[PDB]
């Protein structure tokens, strides 16, 4: 009956121990989203920069462009990872 | 606004440094270790009178070995092998 | 639902030595593993508290009791 | 065994396509021995030479050695390549409905589980797929339709056992 | 799990909205939690270059309760450009003339002192009343636990708990109070 | 003038309470100590540095054993504020010719001769 | 000096560790000089070490130019196409042997910042973490401040 | 010694209680048997192990690469068996020793691909008006490893 954490999200909690007490074992079965916990799918520079900032909730500094120095300093062939 | 004389760690006036709990606990544990060391250093075993010459042989042997190693200080030897192999810098093929 | 100092202490009080890099990697790419680790840490914390309160006699924590070596 | 014939044929055509073949040939120094014309060698001639070398290894060594070579090279070339990315499909809902009909007829009740924000130009809806009050899979997405498509794709992956939690291989 | 590359990335790097409430609570802990949620520290993938954060919405900023006597001690001063413009307004006056400034300055000072501070502040919203726009209301998701526990006045303990609490002394039967 | 700090005789005098607190005993005392420097040699006089160099404690947090004799006793006391002292009690016999490769120091002074890598 | 030097993520040329192991070293061209004191080591190598090195791994072919050269060089090609044209001017036989062994052991990958010494293809097994993790779900998923 | 319920009569944290030792051991044995049966049935998929090699704990999974900053004196193309694992699992279950796990319980198969060197690292030291200018280049050795697979047995 004891539960160190509430088993109501992500997965359950079941700490186990071996007979020798040398290795710990666990059983964390994933929790399924109930059926009653959902909802039915229902069915110019200055002004433009200000509108973009209000839409993206960002500052008006990064919207302006940069000189050719930073443009050329940018790497167009980044290292493909994964 | 807190204007104080030049250099806060010397002179007639200095900024008042205050102690915290970390330094207090550090000093406490250091004093505990020191008391443990003091207690451990309160129980001899030979009483001096029993150590009037129990290992002088080892000291004499070590001193003799050091003296022999020092007196051995002499330049190295020489061989004709290296002087003759130095001529191989112009090794030629057929 | 835990803190870093208590979590690290409980993890160290179980012979489960794990560096911080692996812990972060698991928390990032394995939420269930970190959840199980946090549950074990909370269990160890509760066991240690119960022991300090009642001095054991004679449970000694089912998860405690380090494995001796020679 | 849960994959259909169409998907298997598409995966075979992809592995035996041109990009992977060219990559393997260029990584095995095969292009340096391709007696062809107009350097660099085109992909068709390169693939033809690669298949000829495979047939040569077959006629020389044997079926077991060729199968081992295949398992070690071609099957290994598709380790990180996720499903669908290699076998492009259109309208995953149709394929999901077909698979369900093959298994059990039951319209998946597309339901919204979680949503982040709303009308903020940067949403994140977690569209699910309830199959008789029993969710089979789910996946997030930018919009609602894209989220449902991703959920259907993840459901198809789970059905075909191609998820990331599958078995690596047996060497 | 599976999840394709681009959708999985967009999901793991998504912006979530939260809701905070005052009503007889200190502003320090609220501002600290707001900054922790804005900087993305609450997430396990916290980093400045990643630009991870979450919008924080605070309501009922007019019912903030300070500890001690900070209402007549905390001076929110600010000097202007022209000379002699050294304004030294107290907390009570600043709240009476602007009830949406205390928590604002608290979160501004709590956040790091980098260029991302302005962006993290713009990501935050404040409202001095229960009225909230429909867009933000629909954007809100979940509600983290509140900081303070509220002392609870005598008009809420119910008569049952009051009767359960026994007396402690016996005043004289003829005490004029 | 900061002269050579000396120590009186009343300091090093273990009392029954001290013996009861620790595990040591007067009768049949230990024969070797476990010296381990826990403080740097810098910021200390030159004679203390010379004593530390003679005792062989260059690398801190390193175990060392010395004779438990009045001379070595005073040599240790000279830097007591810079070294950790503990007794070297051997549960079993001393390391014989056969027990020289499989050994271990172990904390709390417990030189084991049958050092293995298996659980109890 | 990493910002002013190209980098590359750690990865293999063909995942040789999974299946069969293929030698990344392709060919080796030695430019030894017959008459010249600037190639005694290369000559001694080609004399009493190159044969053993070639026989220790028959999956590599070696050439011997033996032309009038003033500085002996070695061209270490690779399958991917990289070339490591190093020089062995005045070097002992042991040094040249160790250099050849190192060249044969390494791959054609560039010698720059490796960044992250690990290439985990599928680092997520129990589901990648997302903002909607370790959180419950109210009845009917009713967002806060929602009547119906 | 009764204490009326007040704001500080009892601690703020919840006073939880642990179960009995007999039932706890029974549940432990039950979960161990369940995990053993699940492992025997072959339900796991894509295992992962935290191998503590080269004095570093790597979150190894499968088909991943590892680069060590030293030499091991091993011909490229030889199978290696790693040990010192202490965190094995996959989905719906985990395994960890105290600290290391049993040798017969886990088996990590790895191989060697290449033995390269590190990029030219530059060492430099400088001081103010002391004419201190020291320079040195270092190229430490490097290696590459590839874990083929991670086997597991029902040894419990
Ligand atoms: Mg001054």
């Amino acid at each position: 009956t004891y539960s160190p954490l509430p088993d109501d999200y992500n997965c359950n909690v079941e700490l186990a121990l071996t007979s020798d007490g040398r290795t710990i074992v666990c059983y964390h079965p994933s929790v399924d989203i109930p059926y009653e916990h959902t909802k039915p799918i229902p069915r110019e520079e200055g002004p433009m920069i200000e509108q973009l900032s209000k839409m993206f909730f960002t500052t008006k500094h990064r919207w302006y462009p940069h000189g050719r120095y930073h443009r050329c300093r940018k790497n167009l062939n980044p290292p493909k990872d994964r | 606004r807190g204007r104080i004389p030049g250099r806060q760690w010397i002179g007639k006036h200095r900024r008042p440094r205050f102690v915290s709990l970390r330094a207090k606990q550090n000093m406490i544990r250091r004093l505990e270790i020191e008391a443990e060391n003091h207690y451990w250093l309160s129980m001899p075993y030979m009483t001096r009178e029993q150590e009037r010459g129990h290992a002088a042989v080892r000291r004499r042997e070590a001193f003799e070995a050091i003296k022999a190693a020092a007196t051995s200080k002499f330049p190295p030897h020489r061989f004709i092998a290296d002087q003759l192999d130095h001529l191989n810098v112009t090794k030629k093929w057929s | 639902g835990l803190k870093y100092p208590a979590l690290i202490g409980n993890l160290v009080k179980c012979q489960v030595e794990l560096n911080r890099k692996v812990l972060a990697d698991l928390a990032i790419y394995e939420p269930k593993t970190f959840k199980s680790l946090a549950a074990l840490a909370s269990r160890r914390r509760h066991e240690g508290f119960a022991a300090a309160l009642g001095d054991g006699k004679e449970p000694e924590g089912i998860f405690s009791r380090v494995v001796q070596y020679h | 065994p849960d994959m259909p014939t169409e998907g298997i044929k598409n995966l075979v055509d992809f592995l035996t396509g041109e990009e992977v073949v060219c990559h393997v040939a260029r990584n095995l120094a095969v292009e340096q021995l391709t007696l062809s014309e107009e350097f660099p060698v085109p992909p068709a001639v390169l693939q033809q030479t690669f298949f000829a070398v495979i047939g040569a290894l077959l006629q020389s060594s044997g079926p077991e050695r060729t199968a081992l070579f295949i398992r070690d090279f071609l099957i290994t070339q598709m380790t990180g390549k996720e499903l669908f990315e290699m076998w492009k499909i259109i309208n995953p809902m149709g394929l999901l409905v077909e698979e369900l009909k093959k298994r059990n007829v039951s319209a998946p009740e597309s339901r919204l589980t979680r949503q982040s924000g709303g009308t903020t130009a940067l949403p994140l809806y977690f569209v699910g797929l309830y199959c008789d009050k029993k969710l089979i899979a789910e996946g997030p997405g930018e919009t609602v339709l894209v989220a449902e498509e991703e959920a259907a794709r993840v459901a198809l992956r789970k059905l075909y056992g191609f998820t990331e939690n599958r078995r690596p291989w047996n060497y | 799990s599976s999840f394709s590359r681009a959708p999985q990335q967009w999901a793991t790097f998504a912006r979530i909205w939260y809701l905070l409430d005052g009503k007889m609570q200190p502003p320090g802990k609220l501002a600290a939690m707001a900054s922790i949620r804005l900087q993305g520290l609450h997430k396990p993938v916290y980093h400045a270059l990643s630009d991870c954060g979450d919008h924080v919405v605070i309501m009922n900023t007019r019912h903030i309760a300070f500890s001690g006597n900070k209402w007549e001690q905390k001076v929110y001063s600010s000097h202007t450009g022209y000379p002699g413009g050294f304004r030294q307004v107290t907390a009570a006056q600043l709240h009476l003339r602007d009830p949406v400034a205390i928590v604002k300055l608290a979160i501004y000072g709590m956040l790091p002192k980098n260029l991302h501070r302005r962006t993290m502040m713009e990501r935050l919203h404040l409202f001095p009343d229960e009225y909230i726009p429909e867009d933000i209301l629909k954007n809100l998701v979940e509600e983290l636990p509140q900081p303070r526990k509220i002392p609870k006045r005598l008009d809420e303990y119910t008569q049952e708990e009051i009767d359960a609490f026994p007396r402690l002394w016996t005043p004289p039967e003829d005490y004029r109070l | 003038k900061f002269t050579r700090s000396r120590i009186p005789e009343k300091v090093f005098q273990a009392s029954p309470e001290d013996h009861e607190k620790y595990g040591g005993d007067p009768q049949n005392p230990h024969k070797l100590h476990i010296v381990t420097r826990i403080k740097s040699t810098r910021r200390r006089p030159y004679w203390e540095k010379d004593i530390i160099k003679m005792l062989g404690l260059e690398k801190a947090h390193t175990p060392q054993v010395h004779k438990n004799i009045p001379s070595v006793n005073a040599k240790l006391k000279v830097v007591k504020h810079l070294i950790r002292i503990k007794p070297l009690k051997l549960p079993q016999g001393l390391p014989a010719e056969e027990n020289m490769s499989n050994t271990c120091l172990k904390s709390t002074g417990e030189l084991v001769v049958q050092w293995h890598l298996k659980p109890v | 000096t990493a910002r002013g030097t190209p980098s590359r993520f750690l990865a293999s040329v063909l995942h040789n560790g999974l299946g069969r192991y293929v030698q990344q070293l392709q060919r080796l061209s030695f430019s030894v000089s017959r008459d010249g004191a600037s190639s005694r080591g290369a000559r001694e190598f080609v004399e009493r070490e190159v044969i053993d090195f070639a026989r220790r791994n028959p999956g590599v072919v070696i050439y011997v130019n033996s032309r009038p050269c003033c500085v002996p060089r070695v061209v270490a090609e690779y399958l991917n196409g990289a070339v490591r044209e190093e020089s062995i001017h005045c070097k002992s036989v042991e040094e040249i042997s160790t250099l050849v062994q190192k060249l044969a052991d390494q791959s054609g990958l560039d010698v720059i910042r490796i960044r992250k010494p690990f290439h985990t293809d599928n680092p997520s097994i129990q589901g990648q973490w997302h903002p909607f993790t370790n959180k419950p779900t109210t009845f009917r998923g009713l967002r806060p401040r929602e009547v119906q | 010694g009764y204490v009326p319920k007040t704001s500080l009569s009892s601690p703020p944290w919840p006073e939880v209680v642990l179960p009995d030792p007999v039932e706890e051991t029974r549940h432990h044995a039950e979960v161990v048997k369940k995990v053993n049966e699940m492992i025997v049935t072959g339900q796991y998929g894509r295992l992962f192990a935290v191998v503590h090699f080269a004095s570093r704990q790597w979150k190894v999974t499968s088909e991943d690469l590892i680069l060590i900053g030293n030499e091991l004196d091993l011909a490229c193309g030889e199978r290696i068996r790693l040990e010192k694992v202490l965190l094995v699992g996959a989905d719906n279950f985990t395994l960890l020793g105290k600290p290391l796990l049993g040798k017969d319980l886990v088996r990590v198969e790895a191989t060697v691909i290449e033995k390269t060197e590190s990029w030219p690292r530059i060492i430099m030291r400088f001081r103010k008006r002391k004419n201190f200018k020291k320079k040195r280049i270092v190229t430490t050795p490097q290696t590459v490893l590839r874990i083929n697979s991670i086997e597991i047995a029902p040894c419990l």
